[PDB]
Order: C-alpha cells, then sequence, then structure tokens
C-alpha cells in the first residue's frame, strides 16, 4: 500500500510495549467489580461477599443520607423507571455526541 | 487507613518515610438467612429502627447488620408508616408490645 506511520516510527528503533493486561482481563475485572456491588453491596469491600436483596440495599443507601428508608419501599417502582430512564439517556448521549 | 472497617492505627517511624500500623475490623463467620422489607400486623407496616429482619425458620427476629444478634420484634426498635398494600415482600408476623405484662401485673 503506501508509507505508514507506526512502521517509519519502528524503522528508526523506536518500539512500543505492549500493556501487561489485555482488554479482556480489565473487562473481566470490571465485570467482577459489578457482580460484586450489585449482589452483595459494601460488604465485599471489607472482608466475605454478603448476599442482600437489591430493594433492602437502596434502603439502606437511603438511609445512609438522611431519608427513612420507608420512602424507598413505598416508591420502588418510581425510583426504578427513573434510574432506567438516566441509564437510557447515558446510552443515547454516548451514541449522539462524540466529544 | 487500612483494607477492612477502619477501628484504630499506630504510626512507626523508618528511614526516609513513615510505617502505619492499621488495626481494621472484619467480619468472619456468615450463615444464611431469610429477610423481608416489612412485616404486616393489623393493617400497619412495621420497618425496623436500625437493624434488619431475619428468620431461623420459623420465627421473625430483628438483628443488627454487622452483628447477629436476634431481639423480639418490639414496638420499642420497628416504627409504623402506611399501610400493607404499597410494599413488596410484606410478611405476615405479631409484633409484641411492652405494656401488655405490665398492665395486668
Ligand atoms: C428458632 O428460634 C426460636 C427462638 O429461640 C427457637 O425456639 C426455642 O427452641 C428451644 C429449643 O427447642 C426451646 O427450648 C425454646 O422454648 C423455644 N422458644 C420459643 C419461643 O419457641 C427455635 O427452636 C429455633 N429454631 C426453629 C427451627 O424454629
Ligand atoms: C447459603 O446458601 C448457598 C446456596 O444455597 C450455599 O452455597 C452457601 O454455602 C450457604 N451459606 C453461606 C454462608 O453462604
Ligand atoms: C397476610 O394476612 C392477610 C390478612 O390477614 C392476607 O390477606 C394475606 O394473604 C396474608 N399474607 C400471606 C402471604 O398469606
Amino acid at each position: 500500500a503506501a508509507r505508514d506511520l507506526i512502521c517509519a516510527q519502528k524503522f528508526n528503533g523506536l518500539t512500543v510495549l505492549p500493556p501487561l493486561l489485555t482488554d479482556e482481563m480489565i473487562a473481566q475485572y470490571t465485570s467482577a467489580l459489578l457482580a460484586g456491588t450489585i449482589t452483595s453491596g459494601w460488604t465485599f469491600g471489607a472482608g466475605a461477599a454478603l448476599q442482600i436483596p437489591f430493594a433492602m440495599q437502596m434502603a439502606y443507601r437511603f438511609n445512609g443520607i438522611g431519608v427513612t428508608q420507608n420512602v424507598l419501599y413505598e416508591n420502588q417502582k418510581l425510583i426504578a423507571n427513573q434510574f432506567n430512564s438516566a441509564i437510557g439517556k447515558i446510552q443515547d448521549s454516548l451514541s449522539s455526541t462524540a466529544s | 487507613c487500612g483494607k477492612g472497617y477502619h477501628l484504630m492505627s499506630f504510626p512507626q517511624s523508618a528511614p526516609h518515610g513513615v510505617v502505619f500500623l492499621h488495626v481494621t475490623y472484619v467480619p468472619a463467620q456468615e450463615k444464611n438467612f431469610t429477610t423481608a422489607p416489612a412485616i404486616c400486623h393489623d393493617g400497619k407496616a412495621h420497618f425496623p429502627r436500625e437493624g434488619v429482619f431475619v428468620s431461623n425458620g420459623t420465627h421473625w427476629f430483628v438483628t443488627q447488620r454487622n452483628f447477629y444478634e436476634p431481639q423480639i420484634i418490639t414496638t420499642d426498635n420497628t416504627f409504623v408508616s402506611g399501610n400493607c398494600d404499597v410494599v413488596i415482600g410484606i410478611v405476615n408476623n405479631t409484633v409484641y408490645d411492652p405494656l401488655q405484662p405490665e398492665l395486668d401485673s
């Protein structure tokens, strides 16, 4: 074909080393962190992973910021819908804007 | 300040630096339970004040989230909010009242 840029870079003694961890290993680490956070909560970062339902975990999260935990259980569907709409908004904003 | 729940820490001197000894608290031995968000008692939904509802198969208790310490479910450690028709997964159980044994005595 034609002259490339990395090839002329290589021919003058400049060498690029590969990273130690591949992209699929970083994706596996991220997937392990998601599977810990969704299932166990903050308990997997302080010892053994202890399971808990996600509604009761989110009730703990609301109780941590000064809101009583009965607000979650009476507004669970609205909060789930708001989270789903926010996730879809992030997906659309990443698919549209490239800056 | 260390891996786990931080408790206390100590400094130690070293050549060209410092060494910290972090004392931490970590949980050791867990066991499975069955839990519920609230408890429906004669049309009232009861939520725990500081704790979590558990069950040993037959009876329901309330305990700490970081240590297993079962207690009798009582209106002292529970508060009332709403009805039983809005909470998903509310179970049927009784709530003890402290005035009942001291009223007849
Ligand atoms: C669940 O916990 C209850 C409450 O501690 C247990 O009931 C006690 O069992 C002991 C041993 O048989 C008796 O001596 C007590 O009189 C019981 N107390 C009450 C209030 O019933 C129960 O055994 C535990 N296990 C199961 C499977 O229910
Ligand atoms: C809890 O239950 C699961 C599956 O039923 C089992 O694998 C596990 O050993 C049990 N105990 C603990 C402490 O997780
Ligand atoms: C709890 O009790 C109410 C009325 O006492 C009943 O309608 C409801 O079905 C009960 N819950 C379960 C899980 O049986």
